[PDB]
């Protein structure tokens, strides 16, 4: 299988292979991305054994640039992988333009690799989603969720991984445009955790401002009333 | 089982999927080509699947004096075009003068050839008819199983066989008749095959005489001389 | 008709083969692996083929990469041996880039991402083996890395593989402190090795271990595992 | 296999491809004397409807209306921008729209390799534009065809707009005739602004021109 | 199930895709060669495109030769012996760009069974569905003919029948020794036998290696055929 | 074309490796004795003749090479270790070590059993040899694993041989012990039809000191 | 060839009434020695087409191999006597090959003639073509005499002279040529020009070999010497 | 160098000197070599491209003896009878004479080797070649020379030449050449080789003599 | 049993039927070595018009190296080929003459790398292979589809396997002047031949090719010596 087609039709008109990558994906943990006026939110579910395990090693949110971050749903190391390409396609951009690569077009880099995965002879497809954030060329921020089907999209508010549905109703009902960085927080808390259990280590969240993606201690994710 | 792969060999000698790509001239369009000692006239049926379609493209140019009509599927009658084109064209810049007729069918001959040996290809699901003057007239089948003949009058496509019928009475006079006779003779074996000025492609080529589309008032009156 | 199409999904997102080979694994031998305060522990398990073999100098399971990182192994040892020949060439192939020892989380990082690569790529089978990746570095510390044959890895503490791999997690999680000496290390391996076999002494005939210390890696001899046992 | 054919002659992959490009909102083109227009269907709150852009130019003098699997068509459409700029850097003109369609049909079937992809595209294609030979409307799917179009539609609701641009369609008609002939197919078949997307490829300037709400919201009120 | 490939023995240790090859040209044109006293005579009928009224006459022509010496028939598909006849041409401008020498006839015959064989090894490829007569004649060495095998055999003969009702033709000539018969001579007897096994004219192809065509390659003039039919 | 043959079964098992075990159990018995001062590999129509059917053979000078399995498998390994035993003496500039010679040929064969359009090596290998860290006796199987040993055999019955050698060995044995308890073990298993190679370099005993012994 | 060793001197190529006439001396030239003088420099591709040369030895030797290795391509696809070749589609093969080794920097040390009949009409030699074993007058449109340049520089005319007559007979044909020569007229007009390049050039010989191309085929004439 | 062939009445002879290299390096080298048993050929030019070529050429004659064999049953001086007494596989004399021309006309560039082929088949009977510097052949009926002592005696064997020279007198024609060459030049000298070739049987003639007027 | 691969019993069938495949032939070739010499002797008959003079099994290598190859035609053809390319590149290499042995290992390199893997289909070939080395004494090599050389005293391919061995061992005890020894050996090779197959022999339809020290070059012996022998034996 060096060259062979693994995603192919099926009599219906569906591939196959992307159904499962998708089903991959909803196996994966929950992810959420909430928009403000020159800033995003993104918080991520940790699941780490007590007491054993390292809590810093496990890295959902990861920084793929000076002004570009990514949260994945789905098989991590497919994960890391496409973030070491979109990482090197960065700086590529960075080398011959001469221009931080910006948000929209890392994205659509994304979502072509996943569709050339998805299209090319002895290749599996992407068994992840993912939700890219950060800044324009005119400096506006923006945030891009990316299918294991190749298709993306900018979204305000969104959510991926185990029980989207949810949350994505939650966001919905719930979303306000341009609301203050604890008001962000707290609604990027209290989203993520309609689906997981109420407890300070099971979430990890970041907000990414123009300087840079600061991490969001654990004192001031407890006390979340 | 003996049909999941164009390599195997059925149990009487035969490749099933050589004959399916065989079996998929038949859903195309007619068309009919037949010849004097001076000219030959290719005639066939465009395809218009709804009133607001255009029709569709039946007969193409190849040189000067070569052009020709397909049945099947159209993509591989446009890689097989496009690989006429370029030889006849490669020939003209190399050399001086024009390709030679059997040389180019069996160069597309073995071009077919060459996709029914390999399993990672499959055999081109379409049929040629090469009409040409290269000196003297000529019309030429080529078939999906690397195969090419000669014919002195020729038609292949859906519901051919009434047209078939109309040559095989008829073959004795196209050799003396006139050309405007033999146009005649040839959009009668396609009316027999089922006509107005847009479904209908004709095209002419013989002695002094490079590839030529009938025009839409020419083709008018003949179709009229016709009824 | 030949190909088994090793590197497709499953109807439920999965990879076939790359269960199979995590459930080939935990019938392997028992693998061990800790950090103390004074270096990072890493015992085993010997599968007794015969005493006609020269366990003398034998260590199956424990095998050095670097003198700052060194592994454990769990799975087939002959998928085991080619990822540890292609971790040496990657940690030496870092210090003739760099002119630097490597870190710890990048060769994991590495070897990780050809396990993915079997597992995305060609039609081949993936590797089946887990590696408990111990070492020293001054960016992080001393660190404890397992892996899978599906490529994805975790930073530990204190874990096991192979078989009955979850009663030496209960009582490495029953037991283990965040400050211990390297003598209580020891002995704490010790005892999940003996409960893992259901054993309340261990035998020193079948117990491989070995430890790094900030660098210098310590295989310890078939005769000082019993000055251990007694204690 | 991929490269096998049916008893019927028929190849299995371009049937079942056949199966996906019904799936997708619905879009229609039509073509008249004066220039060609492409209107098309988007499908909650969150998502910026902006991002999502169901029109796009295959050049400045080309349009088109994607239906299918979307990232197949981008990259379709990704594939006859380089070309088609690829040919007015090579001869420094613009280039036919039935070249382009050609060029396009020409990957799609790449997977046969007559002479890489590994699978047809799964995408149909409803391309318009303004060249030499004045307005035109190509139509393209995942078996290879090129069809040349007067009017046509693509999408879920393929039929009942086909069969209202069969009643309602005329040769001489003006420019806002097409226009509202357009929106009236398409509030048929499933009407603010959002709902729609318009744009625009005339003879005066050859030029795309996506619709503004203004535009969308003013051939709405000339609507009855 | 042992047939669905040419590189897999069956456990009586055959290849059927081999069997089924030699089905596949036995129940086609019929084609033969016969060495005279003085030549080489061979024929083909093409009787099973006599349905195919359409065709232009005496155009399907089987016979082809290879340095206007040799002469190459074949029984078959006509792509695969197209290819196989384009090989031997291919062998033997090499061995003269080599050698400035034209090819002996038996190292050609072994280098195109060799390259016959070659595609029944491979699981990726198709055998050839070809049998081929390659022959010739000199004044000194008179006629030596040699049938090659869809399987890569290669065997030399002094007259040769393929094709459907190959065994009436053999029993039909294997009546009169031809090493005593002029080349003239002999094409009566094989029109008889073509009767024995109003189309006989333009279903027939002939060529022919003697004295009158100063050993080399020709096509029997219509003529010369028309007072022996 | 290039898919893997051996694959991972459901319960974890890669059954060719297995099938190729059952194939070198089938064959021959070999064996393999470390004494403190030699290490010797030993195994067991009337028109074949004798000299041109040895099992036992030599890579290099003090690296000596014996198998259980099928004939033109072990040619070729043998080719191969002799090759890599050479490229090492061409690199480093002195006679390869047995270690070495081991991991290589591990390596190799271990390569067969994932690499696309080939199955595993149906044999067992018993490499012995001499160097400055000493004698060696080392067994690689199909599987690819190497096995360092004092004592062991490899083919037919193999399990009762290693009982019964197992209850002869000792640590502290002569040569002429360590050829007196293969001959015993042999001929347990069972002149004319046993060959020994003894490693000062590798050496063949003819059938005349095979029958002193 | 980085250069040229054994070298060949002049040819001459005229039309007349029957067709064809090439003339070339039989000497090659080891430097300044007469190493060989019974080589034959005039080769025949096919019945109604031939070639001459003037330049290195084995460089011409190559391209008559490769020629004789297309004409038995084109015999082995032939059915009728129209299908061969005629002078011009060797002339515009030989011009290709002299043009793709310009453009690589390693051309073929030659200049070329290829001559012969450009047509079919006047005889049936190439209903049966023989490999191993009174005239008609033909149009001068009808024939061929072609010249191509070691840079792949090429034409046609009535008379071609390659080579050291160049500047020495063909000043003189440029003067005598006539349409419509005898045989007679064509071979004293030559034999004039090479007996005036045998005086005035050194690595000529009066060891003529004269070829014509005429409705009967190509005809090998016995080789003779130049008298005084 | 001095190299010389000469065809007389059945048979062909060739010769040649034995000096190579101011300062001689070597006194006794073999510049004919045996091709085949029927075909032999003299070097000149530089050493190694004359060594390599011959060698290639033997290889390629030895391919060639091998594909001309058919099925079944048919039918101080040295001398050598042929195996094939009626030619019936050995490879003719112009096929790897044009072989030879071919590889050295490919490679012109550098090799700088000029040859003499000389041989007997039932075809051409007995055959003379003459490959030049740049690769090319031509056929001497007559007489071939060669080398830069050639130069000294192309009058001499040009005026001593006849038609159908008995066995004798051509002998003593060819050895008053290579003779007269070696006493005209400075780079031939030593002892003269020659090598007469027939229809049944070679000769390998080995001479010592000096010039003296 | 398709692919070249292990079974659960752990043989390799694809071996066991081409080893089948190359029996099916019916056709018998005794080797026989001698005191200075060796023997091929083959039966001339395929795997009224057929010329059968053409008909042959015995091959030439190289003029001292011969061999006789049994099973499918293609394959033996094809394997003489590898031979002589075997030995032509060792030759080139090595410059100096390959022996039997060492051209026999290479052959069954080459039918193993065919062996292992998958994709390629194992040539249904036997064959002997006879040669003189370097020390003025004979070989007799003989391989199989499995890719297994062995040297042998005598040996046969064909039908009769596991019982022309008992001849050949009767024979060969028994027995137990180059030009005596040339012609003992012959007379041998005839004779076993005649008791394997257990019909009267005629000259016309078998072929012996002789390798000794008196005539290095392998060589057939013609009909009228084989008529000689067989006349001797009767």
């Amino acid at each position: 299988s060096y060259d062979r087609a693994i995603t192919v039709f099926s009599p219906d008109g569906h591939l196959l292979q992307v159904e499962h990558a998708l089903e991959a994906v909803k196996k994966g943990g929950c992810a959420v991305a909430i928009k403000s006026s020159n800033f995003a939110v993104l918080a991520v579910e940790k699941k780490n054994i007590p007491k054993l395990q390292n809590p810093k090693t496990t890295e959902k949110l990861i920084k793929l640039d000076e002004h570009n971050c990514l949260a994945f749903a789905g098989l991590n190391a497919d994960a890391r992988v496409l973030v070491n390409k979109t990482r090197l396609e960065c700086q590529r951009y960075y080398l011959n333009m001469d221009e931080p690569a910006p948000v929209d077009y890392i994205a659509k880099y994304v979502a072509k690799v996943q569709q050339k995965f998805t299209h090319r002879g002895g290749v599996r497809p992407f068994g992840i989603a993912t939700l890219i954030a950060g800044f324009k060329n005119n400096k506006e921020i923006c945030i891009y969720q990316t299918e294991p089907s190749g298709i993306y999209a900018a979204w305000k508010a969104q959510a991926i991984g185990k029980n989207a549905k949810i949350v994505q109703e939650f966001l919905e009902k719930n979303y306000q445009e341009n609301m203050e960085q604890k008001d962000c927080i707290f609604l990027a808390l209290k989203a993520i955790f309609e689906v997981v259990e109420l407890s300070s280590k099971n979430v990890e969240v970041a907000l990414l401002t123009e300087k840079d993606l600061t991490f969001i201690e654990e004192q001031e994710i407890n006390s979340m009333v | 089982l003996y049909d999941t792969d164009n390599i195997i060999y059925s149990p009487e000698g035969r490749l099933y999927q050589v004959e399916y790509a065989s079996e998929a001239i038949k859903q195309g369009t007619c068309a009919v080509a037949i010849k004097s000692k001076d000219y030959v006239v290719v005639s066939g049926l465009k395809k218009c699947i709804s009133k607001l379609s255009f029709p569709q493209e039946k007969i193409f140019k190849i040189d000067d004096y070569i052009g020709i009509s397909m049945s099947g599927i159209t993509s591989d009658a446009k890689v097989l075009t496009k690989f006429m084109q370029n030889e006849c064209l490669s020939h003209k810049f190399l050399y001086n003068e024009n390709i030679n007729i059997e040389s180019l069918v069996r160069s597309v001959a073995d071009k077919y050839q060459k996709n029914t040996q390999k399993s990672s290809k499959r055999a081109f699901g379409v049929g040629l008819m090469i009409a040409a003057y290269h000196n003297e007239p000529c019309i030429f089948e080529t078939r999906p199983n690397g195969s090419y003949f000669e014919y002195d009058a020729l038609s292949f496509g859906a519901r051919s066989h009434a047209s078939k019928t109309y040559l095989e009475k008829n073959l004795h006079l196209f050799e003396e008749c006139s050309l405007e006779e033999l146009i005649l003779h040839c959009l009668k074996a396609l009316k027999c095959s089922l006509l107005t000025i847009s479904n209908t492609a004709l095209a002419v080529v013989g002695k002094n005489h490079p590839w030529q589309e009938i025009s839409s008032l020419q083709l008018e009156e003949y179709l009229s001389k016709v009824k | 008709r030949y190909d088994s199409r090793t590197t497709t999904f499953s109807p439920e997102g999965r990879l076939y083969q790359v269960e199979y080979a995590l459930e080939a694994i935990n019938n392997a031998s028992i693998t061990i692996g800790l950090i103390t305060k004074d270096g990072v522990i890493l015992g085993a398990d010997k599968v007794f083929i015969s005493k006609l073999i020269d366990k003398a100098n034998n260590y199956e399971k424990i095998y050095k990469i670097d003198k700052h990182i060194f592994c454990g192994v769990a799975g087939l040892n002959a998928d085991a041996n080619i990822l540890i020949n292609q971790s040496r060439l990657y940690a030496q192939r870092y210090l003739y880039n760099y002119n630097e020892v490597q870190p710890v989380s990048q060769l994991v990082v590495q070897i990780c991402d050809i396990k993915q690569s079997y597992t995305q790529y060609g039609g081949l089978r993936p590797y089946g083996v887990s590696f408990l990746i111990g070492g020293y570095d001054t960016k992080d510390g001393y660190q404890l890395y397992h892996t899978d044959p599906s490529g994805n890895y975790s930073g530990w503490f204190a874990t096991a593989i192979g078989t009955n791999n979850l009663t030496a997690s209960s009582v490495l999680k029953q037991e283990w402190k965040n400050d211990m000496t390297l003598e209580e290390g020891l002995l704490l391996a010790l005892k999940t090795l003996a409960k893992s076999t259901d054993t309340e002494i261990p035998k020193s005939e079948k117990i491989e271990l070995a430890y790094l210390t900030n660098v210098y890696q310590k295989y310890l001899t078939e005769k000082e595992i019993e000055e251990l046992i007694k204690l | 296999g991929v490269n096998t054919f049916s008893p019927e002659g028929r190849l299995f992959q371009v049937e079942y491809a056949l199966g996906a490009i019904k799936l997708g909102s619905t879009a229609v083109g039509i073509c008249v004397n004066d220039g060609v227009i492409l209107a098309s269907e988007r499908r909650s709150t969150l998502i910026e409807k902006d991002s999502v852009e169901k029109l796009l130019s295959i050049d400045d003098h080309i349009g088109c209306a994607m239906s299918g699997l979307m990232a197949d068509a981008r990259t379709l459409i990704d594939y006859a921008r380089v070309e088609c700029n690829h040919y007015k850097f090579i001869y420094n003109e613009n280039i036919n729209i039935k070249s382009c369609v050609e060029l396009i049909s020409e990957l799609a079937l790449d997977f046969s390799n007559l002479s890489i992809m590994s699978r047809p595209f799964g995408v149909a294609l409803l391309i318009g534009g303004v060249d030499k030979n004045g307005p035109c409307l190509w139509y393209t799917e995942p078996s290879g065809t090129n069809t040349r179009f007067s009017a046509a539609s693509i999408g879920s609701a393929q039929e009942g707009a086909e069969l209202l641009l069969q009643e309602n369609y005329k040769k001489d008609m003006t420019f806002e005739q097409a226009e509202i002939l357009a929106l009236t197919v398409l509030r048929q078949v499933m009407l603010s602004t959002s709902n729609v997307e318009i744009c625009a490829i005339k003879k005066s300037d050859q030029t795309f021109y996506k619709y503004n709400t203004d535009d969308i919201s003013r051939i709405i009120d000339v609507l009855p | 199930g042992y047939d669905l490939s040419v590189s897999t023995f069956s456990p009586d240790g055959r290849l059927y895709q081999v069997e089924y090859i030699y089905k596949s040209i036995n129940n086609n044109n019929t084609a033969l060669c016969l060495e005279c006293k003085d030549g080489i005579i061979c024929c083909c009928i093409n009787s099973n495109m006599d349905k195919n009224k359409m065709i232009k006459k005496n155009s399907y022509n089987r016979i082809y030769h290879v340095n206007n010496n040799i002469i190459i028939t074949y029984s078959g598909f006509d792509g695969d012996a197209r290819n196989i006849i384009d090989r031997a041409r291919s062998e033997a401008n090499t061995y003269y760009y080599n050698f400035h020498t034209n090819i002996p006839l038996h190292i050609l015959v072994n280098r195109i069974s060799l390259y016959i064989h070659a595609y029944t090894l491979y699981w990726h490829m198709r055998p050839f569905a070809a049998s081929i007569i390659i022959s010739s004649f000199n004044e000194k060495d008179k006629g030596d003919i040699y049938c090659i095998e869809p399987n890569g055999a290669c065997y030399k003969y002094s007259g040769i029948v393929i094709g459907k009702n190959k065994e009436m033709f053999k029993t039909e000539i294997e009546k009169k020794d031809y090493k005593d018969i002029n080349v003239r001579d002999a094409i009566e007897d094989i029109y008889k036998f073509i009767l024995t096994s109003n189309n006989l004219q333009n279903l027939v192809n002939f060529s022919w290696i003697c004295k009158e065509s100063s050993y080399e390659f020709q096509n029997i003039h219509e003529e010369i055929l028309t007072p022996a039919l | 074309y290039s898919f893997s043959l051996t694959t991972f079964s459901p319960t974890g098992k890669l059954v060719q490796i297995e099938y190729a075990l059952n194939r070198v159990s089938s064959s021959s018995p070999a064996l393999g004795i470390r004494a403190k001062n030699g290490v010797i590999i030993a195994t067991e129509n009337e028109l074949i003749e004798e000299n041109s059917i040895f099992k036992i053979q030599q890579i290099s000078e003090h690296i000596g090479i014996v198998y259980a399995g099928m004939p033109g498998d072990f040619r070729v390994l043998l080719k191969r270790a002799r090759k890599e035993a050479i490229r090492y003496s061409l690199q480093y500039g002195s006679e390869i070590l047995v270690k070495e010679l081991v991991k290589i040929i591990a390596s190799i064969v271990q390569e067969f059993t994932q690499t696309g359009g080939v199955r595993p090596f149906g044999l067992s290998l018993l490499i012995c040899g001499v160097d400055v860290y000493g004698y060696h006796l080392y067994q690689i199987d199909p599987s690819g694993c190497y096995f360092n040993w004092m004592a062991t055999c490899v083919g037919k019955d193999y399990q009762n041989n290693m009982s019964f050698l197992e209850k002869r060995y000792n640590k502290d044995i002569e040569i002429e012990d360590a050829i007196h308890t293969a001959i015993l073990t042999l001929k347990e298993s069972y002149e004319k039809n046993i060959e020994i190679g003894v490693a000062k370099p590798f050496k063949i005993l003819t059938q005349n000191e095979i029958k002193d012994y | 060839t980085l250069g040229p060793v054994v070298t060949g001197t002049s040819v001459i190529a005229i039309k007349y009434k029957h067709g064809i006439m090439i003339a070339a001396d039989r000497k090659a030239s080891y430097g300044s020695y007469a190493k060989f003088q019974n080589v034959e420099r005039i080769f025949k591709i096919n019945n109604k087409t031939v070639m001459g040369f003037s330049g290195e030895l084995a460089d011409a030797q190559y391209l008559h191999e490769l020629l004789t290795r297309k004409n038995i391509n084109n015999l082995s696809e032939k059915k009728r006597k129209e299908d061969m070749y005629t002078p011009q589609h060797y002339h515009s093969y030989v011009s290709r090959v002299f043009y793709v080794r310009k453009n690589r920097i390693d051309p073929l040390f030659n200049n070329i003639i290829i001559a012969g009949i450009n047509s079919q009409k006047y005889d049936n030699n190439d209903d049966n073509v023989l490999l191993y074993t009174e005239y008609k007058e033909i149009h001068k449109d009808d024939l061929y005499i072609g010249f191509v340049d070691m840079h792949g520089t090429n034409f046609c005319d009535d008379y071609i002279t390659t080579g050291y007559a160049r500047y020495f007979a063909l000043t003189l044909l440029r003067d005598h040529y006539k349409d419509n020569m005898t045989e007679e007229e064509a071979r004293i007009l030559i034999n004039e020009c090479l007996r005036i390049l045998y005086f005035r050039d050194a690595t000529s010989s009066n060891f003529i070999q004269i070829v014509k191309v005429t409705s009967k085929g190509v005809e090998y004439e016995e080789p003779y010497i130049l008298p005084c | 160098t001095t190299i010389i062939g000469i065809i007389y009445d059945n048979g062909v002879m060739l010769a040649c000197d034995s000096r190579t290299s101011t300062f001689i390096s070597n006194k006794c080298s073999r510049k004919i070599n045996r091709i085949n048993e029927n075909l032999y050929v003299c070097r000149s030019g530089a050493s190694a491209h004359s060594q390599k070529i011959i060698e290639i050429i033997k290889h390629y004659c030895v391919s060639m003896k091998n594909e001309n064999r058919k099925k079944g049953r048919f039918h101080t001086k040295n001398k050598y009878f042929y195996e094939d007494k009626f030619n019936d596989y050995n490879p003719l004399v112009e096929n790897v004479a044009h072989i030879t021309k071919k590889i050295i006309y490919t490679n012109n560039n550098f090799l700088s080797c000029a040859l003499i082929f000389g041989g007997y088949d039932k075809i051409k009977k007995q055959q003379l070649y003459a490959v030049n510097l740049n690769g090319s052949i031509i056929e001497k009926h007559d007489f071939a020379v060669s080398g830069s002592g050639s130069i000294y005696i192309q009058s001499y064997l040009q005026d001593k030449y006849k038609k159908f020279m008995t066995k004798k007198e051509c002998f003593n024609l060819i050895l008053n050449c290579v003779k007269y060459a070696m006493h005209n030049d400075n780079s031939s000298g030593g002892l003269i080789r020659i090598v007469n070739i027939t229809k049944s049987f070679v000769e390998e003639f080995t001479v010592v003599n000096t010039q003296m007027n | 049993r398709h692919l070249t691969i292990f079974s659960p019993d752990g043989n390799l069938y694809q071996i066991e039927y081409a080893i089948k495949a190359v029996k099916n032939t019916n056709i018998t070739s005794v080797g026989v070595k001698g005191e200075n010499c060796a023997v091929i002797i083959s039966q001339k008959k395929m795997a009224k018009l057929l010329d059968y003079n053409n008909i042959t099994n015995i091959y030439n290598i190289t003029d001292e190296i011969g061999c006789s190859m049994v099973g499918m035609p293609g394959d033996c053809l094809s394997m003489v080929y590898k031979a002589r390319s075997e030995a032509s590149e060792f030759l080139y290499s090595n410059g100096y003459n390959v022996n039997a042995e060492t051209l026999c290992r290479n052959i069954c390199d080459k039918i193993q790398v065919y062996t292992q893997h998958a994709y390629m289909r194992l040539h249904a070939c036997s064959g002997m292979i006879i040669g003189i080395d370097e020390n003025n004494k004979p070989e007799l090599f003989k391989f199989d589809p499995s890719g297994f050389c062995a040297g042998y005293r005598a040996c046969v391919i064909g039908n009769k396997e596991q019982e022309s061995i008992s001849v050949l061992e009767r024979l060969l005890e028994k027995r137990k002047t180059i030009d005596e020894d040339i012609r003992n050996t012959t007379i041998l090779a005839i004779e076993a031949l005649q008791t394997i197959l257990a019909f009267d022999l005629k000259a016309s339809e078998i072929e012996v090719a002789i390798v000794s020290t008196k005539n290095r070059n392998f060589t057939q012996i013609s009909e009228k010596e084989i008529d000689n022998y067989l006349t001797y034996i009767a």
